[PDB]
């Protein structure tokens, strides 16, 4: 099964990006909170010229999955661990809040 | 490879620690 597909029923405005790690993806994250969705992992910074920037990752986006690992319930150590270990093209499910 | 330090879109500062 696609272990991440359910995310698009819980967050139907979420989207999938494919970002190649070349040295880095180009993001930082925090464990934070948003009024509309609660606590979780959010993009907190974005590196100029990076592949994440080129793929349309935005500061403030909620990070919902990394490849096949769901990050809806991940703590900071686990989410950053997933991002650091991933190689090649890294699939991220992101939700821009607006 | 690309440098570990890069420009923050939030602060404009050159920082490391990129994922």
């Amino acid at each position: 099964s696609d272990e991440t597909k359910f995310i698009f029923d819980q967050f139907p405005k979420a989207r999938t990006v494919q970002v190649r790690k070349e040295g880095f993806l180009g993001i930082m994250v925090i464990y934070g909170k948003h009024a509309e969705v609660g606590s979780g992992i959010f993009i907190s910074d974005l590196r100029e010229g990076s592949n994440a920037e080129l793929a349309g990752v935005k500061v403030g986006d909620m990070l919902l999955a990394v490849n096949q690992d769901v990050t809806l319930e991940s703590n900071y150590d686990d989410a950053t661990g997933l991002l650091k270990r991933a190689e090649g093209v890294v699939t991220m499910i992101l939700l821009t809040l607006k | 490879g690309p440098g570990s330090r890069g420009k923050s879109t939030v602060t404009g500062r050159m920082i490391s620690g990129w994922l």
